[PDB]
């Protein structure tokens, strides 16, 4: 060889650097911005409670997107406003462009008094436009679940702007639904996608009431390290409890059992 | 003091530790010589000659020891030479001792002599030992030594029934050991950490003797621990005056006389120094000092020296070789055995065919381990703690019988086994220290112990110790082993940590205290005697000859370090120290002060596991660890795969410590030798360090981090991560099948109710599905359920029910199992509430109830969470969500009744001159509240409610009503209820003066004796009573005219319906309402209360119209109340009390410098402690005596009357204290002095806050919890007691304001604001208390069917409240089917229990009727549970024996306290006592009262505690006795009833039936009526007939006494008894036979019974009994009181025809020897 060098490669697994950065996510919860419409209004106003937003941020990753389902109701005399009352974490795994949720929507006695309001997901980069993956996901959920009204369900993106998180809420259009339910291209400029597939909706952060989380009854929600155990057909029940952070030990047991070997 | 100067403590440190060598030179014994050799030098020191033989001393035969001590020397004839010189000083004095002697000279037996002298102090009359009286602490420096001394001393002292034990492991679960152990053997550090906490209830005040073994450890880096211990013990001897004997056992080294000074040893009495001439076997020494500095040649020079030395002994002498690793043990043993092979020299070791050569061939093939099997046939062996215990037992046994020739081992063998060898070789003196991060020299103690093992005591004429070291170490080892290495102090560096320990304890509260404390240190003594060695000039010592300045500087320096690191707050001006929680955690967890500063800086609630491992890795305990280049490749391979990422580079030692911990948890093997020693040191420390982090974050409320840190604690302890199957924690399971289970990633908890079969299948090892099933259900599991109980709209009461759902097994769980209960908020962010929870093995199957408060707010948050998490089991948790979706909040409360700005009301408004004389010179006008309610109370008959803060003159308002009653009815009757006996007494004397003295009515105070009380309400116009006393009477209202004829019923402090004894108060009020509705002649009711938020509910319940309810809130108190609630951080109660001591003083100067102050403290002990503390602070304010406002002269006609010397001292300085232990006369004097203004402060215990006849300008409430000794737990003050203490700050005629400061734990501050600034909500608890009242109402026929019971409930407050706060009562709707269902459930459950206890009958599941049992229970006011057991146990041949047994077993005596300190006292009492029990458990209250009762019948005078306990036992005994009489009677048993009736007499007069009837007479010696039996008198009647002048001449006693015996003789019953069988002729079988009895009283009832030893005044009661004595048959019985004459009628049925002779009994219930017996016959036809 150049037998005057001799270098040993030393592993530098990428999840470790990501696990260090995920431990500083809490700093972003003090600087949380909501884009104001300028589109402008579309029907309902969504009020998101800060407590679950902050927790949603703290349990996330900066590269792999995570998602929760939105549930809530209208203030008593006020049909115009949708207060988000619960975020549901279901078994999932993600990449930087999409999340993979089960086909089964949440089912629990506690949600049957509320209505489904859509979903929220983290995004690595802030983007001026709703992802086509997002439009496709939202439209295929609508096709398989009549309970999701096109005029009542939204996508909230929570984008990792530097030192911050910026929230923006979108709804599908009729034309968006029809395009996204038939769409099978995963990439970023799939044929037929266009910006008239969604509108922006007004969203407000509030401190006057608290939301709560539901999580799976047996597993946790994070399968990004146990992907093989995750399946679109998987079934899950729910419990009233708070979600564990992304790199909690229960989400990556093989890191703990294969290090102990030997 | 000033000017101080700040020192560099590090510069003063002796860096080399025990290797410090103060002596410049070393003289050797004559005959020593040096040999130059092969680049090493040898020094030889010949063996000494034993010194003989002293002027006058021979060995002492055991014969001549004291007799009690000889048992401890069984198996010896004569003490050795040293024990003989020490036996007098050790066994015949209490003198502190210092014994200096060479190793093995016999110091152990000298300690035993000291122990035996202490043991002797507690031999009682039967020869056993009062093992409750004392503890002995034996401090041994090494763990292996501790264990050997536990067995050695255990064996020697067994014949004394004494427990010797080591302190095993974790102690927040296992201080059981210590109340059971008399001789505790432990290391210095263990005893430090234990006495650093104290808290209590400790047992360290039982410590009478401390033995400091190997006290030359003072010279070690560990030496400061001994200084801390000794200084703490001695200084404590001063402040508590309890002496403790100290025994020092030392090597023979210089400065031993300074050691003696430090131990308070008198050098003329306690100091003994035996030079090396007294070694048991003389020692020939060789020191080999290598000069070769090159590692590898030096290394083989070492083995060359070893081999050459071994050969000088091969075959001749057994060789013990010492090395300092588990690993070099084998490597050296093999290196030696191998180069003998190379040079063919193994034949010298073994005998070509010995008895031994096969004894080790035999045992080697059967020995089972690799290293040993290889060497043992060659005469070689190894020994270390990394191998077996029976292989080590093998090695020790084979060596013992002279079978092994060469044994390589380490220091542990030297310390832990008694194993001498003729020849000892110490191969090298260098050892790896993880603490210092490098190689160092062995400590002195180790070297001494090893070479001590040379020379076997019986076999050898001399021993030969060979020490191989580096040549520059020769002088050091020569000095250590030839009496010349001086013992120095190592404590300047440890000074900050040990000073903080004293501050945390409260022993040191300022820089002066610390200068005093430092004066007790060994450091101080050495500074005085060798200043230069300690950094002090001789010029400076001498301008400062006590080193006063120097100590202040040191203390100054240390305090500044503690303050900079936030352990202490240090005021340089005053020198005061303030404790903190950080400080307390550092002391209690044994953490250095730089570490807890790092923890304070870095810990944040958002911390990740990544950052948590980093924080741990930065602990200063690891500050000497480095990353070596030879470690970096193995560290980086592990850093690559660590499950917890590590931010920092591997070049930082932080990263290496981090990786070592994770590697430990994952149980990795590592190849570097240093790295594994570092791992061991990092992780042994991790345990207490991580438990410190946990306590820090738990008490800060940081939910997420609390979870992480508690889990890391468990991962460290259990050596596994969460992700592993929790069943690995069952170590008795093949780590096989667990890996099986982990392979299948399926959740652990659906193994639970799955069966034995499907377990084996899912795992694919059905081979053992039942075993996995077994362990699955051993795993600890709790089920949680909750009853939510809204208090207000912002406070929620939670009752948590814990149900164990697992099978217990002491093999796995032990005696208990600990948990943390954690109430967390919506976001699992904040711990709203937490407590420790201990599941005891005896309760492993019961439900446990927990109650606590949490705040709530609006709009209601979605849920809280309750987690119950194991303190030790990993993956062992239950989280119960607590959703509020259905929480029904009570309505917010109404506004108060306005206080109207009315013209103040003159006393003239009473328009009655006699009435005005009750008030007119106390004040001119009534306050605003009395002005507003006057018209309604005085000019109306409406039921009225008045709610206002304590101190608003509410009871005057009820006086208004009494006065209106007297106008309407000249002989009208008032019943006044107050909930507290002390309040009833206060009101009694004030109302006695007002209405009897100044108005000529009758004011009476109900006693609780039934017909005494009944006479009182027949005559009194004002009847004052507590609730129970009125309940017993008011139950009988249908038969008792003088109950329904009540004009006025006043209940005071009625808000106490909501407190612990509220239900009886609710019931009797509910009854007065029900009665008034029946009789239709309304009974007026007035209710007085503290401010209530739900006042309208009370008022509606009591029939008060809206205009006649004055619901005032606290802001209207006539004397404005300035209320201050100060929160305190510290969670540990002792330390928190300390943190409050100074603020108590400052509160006085800030809020009431001149005006009177009451300090309420949690306990009797604390009253004294705080009075002295207040004073000590006053003296350092140089304001001594400024609370004394009378002369130091007017004080002392008051003072000399007192018994307590401390109360006199503090009173002399202006400060009294009050507690229930002081004579009633002591309390009155303190109160007079306080109310006269003579003394300005009185410190009162909390239990006195109802019976206090004094008021103050400022009330300080110093903490708000008290220790309940039954439940071994701290209990919050009831809000009612707090309101009552706050009310003592109210001087209407003296102050413009009242002030109160409440100091409480910070977690309680919000609660006190919510419930003191606002009016109080109250609930009923009658629904938990129904049985005894339902039973009474069925007896009285108020309740006759289930519907009646439902209606009855509608009269109660419980029932009004059920619709206002439904959830509190477990109702979910207020609908009328809702509460009519709920009412019926309460009814069905109550009646079913009563019917099953046979108190009532139920017919048609509808109609209820009383049974005799129930009638008895109701009549005597006895728990139906008690009467049920009374019905099981009493039989036809019950005697005085069982009557006392059965009676003690009543539920009324369940709460008689067990005091740990009375255990042997009750044991010895059960031997002083006539009737012996059956296998008595002395932890049982019913056994306890059984003996208190026998003590009382025997007139044994006991402690003040046991006599107050006796007095409450006695307050209940008559009714239980009379109940028994009633049961036995209704069952027809004659002899046991007659016995029960004499029991009544026995208890009343305190005697036995066998006793002399003259024992009842006043002033009667029990000496002289065997002098009275000597001259013809046996009864009382004989004394009265007896001439007068001779009467004064019998008794040998005084004349005032002669009038006392006269008054007794003149009330002693003398009754004439007639009886006639009416129509005695025409009596036919099965017919009525009526016997007529006449009782005429000679005398009067000239007053009540005379019985000075019985606590209540009694009236004479009587039984008339018709029995068949031959048959044991009671046929007729009647109870009667007697005046002059009474006639009694007894009926029964005639039996078959006879010939039937009966016996008539007339029995007293109060006096002995008054009983009469007349036989009579009836001829029946």
């Amino acid at each position: 060889p150049l037998g005057s060098m001799t270098q040993t490669f030393s592993s530098k697994t990428e999840w470790r650097v990501r696990a260090i950065s995920a431990a500083n996510l809490h700093l972003r919860t003090n600087h949380i911005y909501v884009s104001s419409d300028d589109i402008k209004e579309t029907g309902y106003t969504y009020i998101l409670p800060k407590n679950v937003l902050k927790k949603f941020i703290c349990i996330s990753d900066l590269r792999a997107q995570i998602a929760g389902y939105l549930y809530g109701v209208s203030p008593p005399d006020n049909p115009q406003v949708k207060e988000i009352r619960c975020i549901v974490m279901v078994p999932q795994w993600g990449t930087h462009q999409t999340v993979h949720l089960p086909g089964q929507l949440p089912q629990h006695e506690y949600l049957k008094e509320m209505e489904p309001l859509g979903w929220i997901h983290t995004q690595p980069n802030e983007s001026p436009q709703l992802s086509p993956q997002d439009v496709t996901t939202h439209a295929k959920i609508m096709a398989d679940n009549p309970s999701w009204d096109g005029e009542k369900t939204i996508i909230i993106t929570c984008s990792f702007t530097p030192g911050s998180c910026t929230l923006t809420a979108y709804k599908l259009t009729p034309s968006g639904y029809e395009w996204g339910r038939q769409n099978t291209d995963k990439g970023n400029n799939p044929k037929g996608y266009l910006p008239s597939h969604y509108e922006r909706v007004q969203m407000l952060l509030s401190d006057r009431f608290l939301g709560f989380f539901m999580v799976p009854a047996q597993s946790s929600w994070n399968y990004n390290f146990m992907g093989v155990r995750h399946d679109p057909n998987m079934k899950y029940e729910l419990q009233l409890a708070n979600p564990k952070e992304f790199y909690h030990e229960v989400h990556r047991p093989s890191h703990f059992l294969n290090f102990a070997l030997l | 003091l000033a000017p101080r100067q700040v020192l560099d403590l590090e510069d003063l440190v002796f860096t080399q530790g025990s290797h410090f060598m103060a002596n410049k030179r070393c003289q050797l014994p004559d005959g020593s010589f040096r040999r130059q050799r092969k680049g090493y030098e040898e020094v030889h020191v010949p063996a000494l000659k034993p010194k003989p033989f002293g002027s006058e001393e021979q060995l002492l035969p055991v014969e001549k020891l004291p007799k009690y001590a000889q048992a401890g020397f069984e198996g010896f004839k004569t003490l050795n030479r040293i024990q003989s010189k020490l036996y007098r000083a050790a066994l015949e004095t209490d003198e502190n001792l210092l014994l200096c002697a060479p190793t093995g000279a016999g110091k152990t037996n000298v300690a035993l002599m000291c122990m035996l002298r202490e043991i002797g102090k507690h031999i009682n009359m039967d020869g056993t030992i009062n093992v409750d009286d004392f503890k002995i602490i034996y401090i041994a420096p090494m763990r292996s030594l501790v264990q050997e001394m536990v067995g050695s001393f255990g064996k020697r002292l067994a014949t004394y029934g004494i427990t010797v034990a080591e302190l095993t492991g974790d102690h927040q679960l296992c201080k059981e050991e210590i109340s059971a152990t008399q001789i505790i053997v432990c290391t210095p550090e263990k005893w430090d950490i234990i006495t650093r906490k104290g808290g209590e209830r400790t047992y360290t005040q039982l410590v009478r003797l401390i033995i400091l073994d190997e006290i030359h450890l003072l010279h070690d880096d560990r030496g400061p621990v001994l200084e801390a211990l000794v200084a703490r013990a001695i200084r404590n001897i001063e402040m508590t005056q309890e002496d403790v004997r100290l025994i020092g056992l030392s090597a023979t080294l210089p400065n031993y006389e300074d050691v003696a000074t430090f131990l308070r040893v008198d050098p003329a009495k306690g100091l003994f120094y035996f030079d090396n001439s007294f070694r048991p076997v003389p020692l020939e020494q060789t020191y080999v000092g290598i000069t070769e500095k090159k590692a590898i040649k030096r290394f083989q020079i070492m083995n060359e020296i070893v081999y050459e030395k071994i050969m000088e002994h091969a075959g001749k002498n057994q060789v013990l070789v010492f090395v300092h690793s588990r690993k070099e043990t084998g490597k050296t043993a093999r290196a030696i055995r191998d180069m003998c092979l190379e040079k063919d020299t193994l034949g010298l070791f073994l005998r070509e065919g010995s008895a031994s050569t096969e004894v080790l061939r035999t045992e080697a093939e059967q020995c089972k381990n690799l290293e040993l099997k290889d060497l043992l046939p060659y005469g070689f062996a190894i020994h270390h703690a990394g191998m077996t215990r029976v292989d080590r037992t093998l090695v020790e046994d084979l060596f013992a019988d002279k079978h092994i020739q060469v044994l390589v081992s380490t220091a542990t063998l030297a310390w832990g086994v008694n194993l001498p060898a003729h020849t000892v070789i110490i191969k090298g003196t260098q050892v790896y220290s993880p603490e210092k991060g490098r190689w160092t020299e062995l400590g002195a103690l180790d070297i001494l112990q090893m070479l001590g093992r040379a020379g076997r005591p019986q076999y050898d004429t001399k021993g030969e110790g060979i020490l191989i070291t580096s040549h520059g170490e020769l002088q050091y080892y020569l000095s250590l082993l030839n009496q010349q290495l001086p013992i120095e102090s190592q404590m300047v560096s440890k000074l900050p940590d040990m000073l903080n320990a004293e501050i945390v304890l409260g022993n040191v509260q300022n820089a002066k205290d610390a200068v005093n404390w430092l004066g007790y240190a060994y450091l101080y003594i050495r500074m005085l005697r060798s200043p230069t060695l300690y950094g002090i000039s001789h010029d400076d010592l001498k301008g400062d000859p006590l080193l006063d300045q120097r100590r202040l500087d040191l203390v100054h320096t240390a305090a500044l370090m503690l303050d900079k690191n936030n352990l202490v707050k240090y005021d340089k001006k005053t020198g005061n120290f303030q404790v903190t929680e950080l400080g307390r955690i550092a002391s209690h967890y044994y953490i250095t002060n730089d570490t807890v500063q790092t923890y304070n800086q870095l810990l944040k609630p958002t911390l990740s596991e990544i950052e948590l491992f980093r924080v741990f890795s930065l602990s200063s305990e690891f500050k000497n660890i480095t990353v070596r280049e030879e470690e970096k490749l193995e560290l980086q391979k592990l850093l690559e795969r660590v499950p917890i990422p590590v931010k920092e580079s591997i070049e930082e030692p932080s990263a290496k410590i981090n990786v070592l911990l994770q590697a430990f948890i994952s149980q990795l093997k590592l190849e570097g030798f240093a790295l594994m020693a570092d791992m061991v040191y990092v992780t042994q420390s991790a345990g207490r360090l991580m438990r410190a982090i946990f306590e820090i974050v738990l008490n800060r409320g940081w939910a997420q981090l609390t979870d992480k840190t508690l889990n890391l604690c468990k991962m460290i302890d259990k050596r596994m991560w969460q992700s592993m199957c929790p069943l690995r924690q069952f170590r008795k399971l093949p780590e096989e099948v667990v890996k099986k289970i982990e392979k299948k990633n399926f959740p652990f908890e659906r193994l639970y109710d799955l069966n034995h079969n499907e377990i084996g299948e899912l795992i694919r090892m059905p081979k053992m599905g039942k075993t996995i099933h077994k362990y699955v259900h051993l795993f600890p599991k709790l089920e949680l359920s909750v009853h939510l109980q809204p208090i207000t709209r912002s406070t929620l009461k939670v009752e948590l029910t814990i149900t164990p759902d697992f099978q217990w097994d002491e093999k796995v769980h032990g005696s208990s199992e600990a948990f943390w209960i954690l109430v967390e908020d919506v976001d699992s962010e904040v711990i709203l509430h937490h407590e420790y929870f201990l599941l005891k093995a005896k309760y492993a199957q019961d439900e446990h109830l927990i109650t606590f408060f949490v705040p709530v707010f609006e709009p209601l948050p979605p849920q809280y969470f309750i987690r119950v998490v194991s303190d030790r089991w990993l993956s062992c948790e239950t989280q119960l969500p607590v959703s509020f979706r259905h929480l029904i909040l009570p309505e917010k409360y109404p506004p108060p009744t306005e206080l109207l700005d009315l013209q103040p009301l003159p006393v003239s408004a009473l328009r009655n001159s006699a009435f005005e004389s009750l008030y007119q010179d106390k004040f001119p006008f009534f306050n605003p509240i009395q002005t507003q309610v006057f018209n309604t109370v005085y000019n109306s008959d409406d039921n009225v409610f008045v709610g206002a803060p304590t101190g608003s003159g509410k009871t005057i308002c009820a006086e208004f009503a009494i006065l209106r009653m007297l106008l309407q009815s000249s002989e009208g009757r008032c019943v006044y209820i107050t909930p507290m006996e002390a309040l009833a007494e206060q009101v009694y004397m004030d109302w006695y003066e007002k209405f009897q003295d100044r108005l000529n009515k009758k004011v009476v105070l109900l006693t609780g004796e039934t017909s005494t009380d009944l006479k009182l309400l027949g005559k009194g116009n004002i009847i004052i009573s507590t609730p129970e006393k009125w309940d017993i009477l008011s139950r009988r209202w249908k038969q008792r005219k003088n109950v329904q004829n009540i004009n006025l019923f006043v209940v005071d402090e009625v808000h106490l319906i909501g407190g612990e004894n509220g239900p009886v108060l609710e019931v009797i009020c509910s009854r007065m309402r029900y009665i008034s509705s029946q009789i239709e002649r309304p009974i007026r009711i007035v209710a007085l209360s503290s401010s209530l938020s739900n006042a309208k509910d009370v008022a509606h319940w009591l029939g008060c119209s809206a205009t006649s309810t004055f619901n005032f809130h606290p802001n209207v108190r006539p004397v404005p109340l300035e209320l201050h609630i100060q929160g305190f951080n510290i969670s540990h109660t002792q330390t928190r009390l300390l943190s409050m001591a100074k603020p108590v003083y400052h509160a006085i100067t800030k809020h009431s410098p001149k005006k009177p102050v009451i300090v309420f403290v949690p306990s009797r002990k604390q009253t004294r402690l705080t009075a002295i503390d207040i004073l000590t602070t006053c003296a350092a304010d140089i304001q001594r005596q400024r609370f004394l406002h009378c002369t130091e002269k007017d004080l002392i006609p008051y003072l000399e009357k007192l018994s307590d010397s401390t109360l006199k001292e503090t009173l002399l300085n202006g400060v009294g204290y009050l507690h229930e232990g002081l004579s009633p006369m002591e309390r009155r004097l303190v109160e007079q002095l306080f109310s006269s203004g003579a003394i300005q402060v009185v410190v009162a215990s909390r239990s006195l806050c109802w019976g206090m006849n004094v008021a103050a300008h400022l009330v300080i409430i110093m903490d708000t919890q008290y220790y309940n000794g039954k439940i071994h737990a701290y209990v919050d003050y009831p809000i009612y007691d707090v309101l009552q203490m706050v009310g003592h700050a109210n001087r209407p005629l003296q102050d413009d304001e009242g002030r109160c400061v409440i100091m409480c734990q910070g977690s309680k501050k919000d609660f006190f604001k919510k419930f003191l600034y606002e009016p109080l909500p109250v609930e009923s608890h009658l629904d938990h208390c129904m049985h005894d009242h339902f039973n009474a109402e069925i007896v009285t026929k108020t309740i006759e069917n289930k519907q009646d019971a439902v209606d009855y409930l509608t009269w109660t407050f419980l029932y009004r409240r059920m619709t206002q706060n439904p959830n509190y009562y477990n109702l979910q709707g207020i609908s009328h089917r809702h509460l009519s269902d709920h009412l019926s459930e309460l009814v069905e459950q109550t009646l079913s229990d009563l019917e099953q206890s046979k108190c009532i009958s139920i017919e048609d599941e509808m109609d209820v009727a009383p049974l005799n049992l129930g009638m008895i229970a109701a009549y005597y006011y006895i728990n139906y549970t008690t009467i049920e057991l009374f019905s099981m146990s009493l039989n036809a041949k019950t005697k005085v024996r069982g009557l006392i047994e059965i009676i003690s077993n009543a539920a009324e005596y369940e709460n008689i306290p067990i005091r740990h300190h009375e255990d042997n006292l009750l044991r010895q009492l059960a031997q002083k006592v006539p009737h012996k029990l059956n296998n008595p458990k002395f932890n049982d209250p019913h056994v306890k009262t059984n003996l208190l009762l026998q003590a009382h019948l025997s007139r044994m005078q006991l402690s003040a505690e046991l006599q107050s306990d006796t007095e409450e036992i006695l307050s209940k005994a008559i009714r239980l006795i009379q109940a028994c009489v009633d049961v036995l009677s209704s069952n027809g048993w004659l002899s046991p009833a007659l016995a029960a009736m004499e029991l009544a007499q026995m208890v009343t007069q305190a005697m036995w039936s066998k006793d002399s009837y003259l024992k009842q007479l006043p002033h009667f010696t029990s000496e002289h009526i065997k002098r009275c039996t000597d001259k013809g008198v046996e009864s009382v009647f004989d004394i009265m007939e007896m001439e007068d002048e001779e009467r004064n001449a019998l008794l040998q006693l005084t004349d005032s006494q002669i009038a006392d015996v006269a008054r007794f003789c003149n009330r002693y019953p003398n009754i004439e008894l007639s009886y006639e069988v009416v129509d005695k002729d025409s009596i036919r079988s099965g017919g009525p036979v009526v016997v007529l009895v006449q009782l005429e009283r000679e005398e009067e009832v000239t007053g009540p019974v005379i019985a000075p030893l019985f606590p209540q005044k009694r009236e004479e009661g009587w039984w008339v009994v018709i029995g068949d004595a031959k048959s044991n048959s009671l046929i007729s019985i009647k109870r009667l009181t007697l005046q002059q004459k009474a006639k009694v009628k007894l009926d029964f049925v005639a039996p078959a025809t006879g010939a039937h002779n009966y016996t008539l009994y007339f029995m007293s219930d109060a006096y002995m020897g008054c009983d009469q017996e007349y036989k009579f016959s009836v001829d029946v036809k």
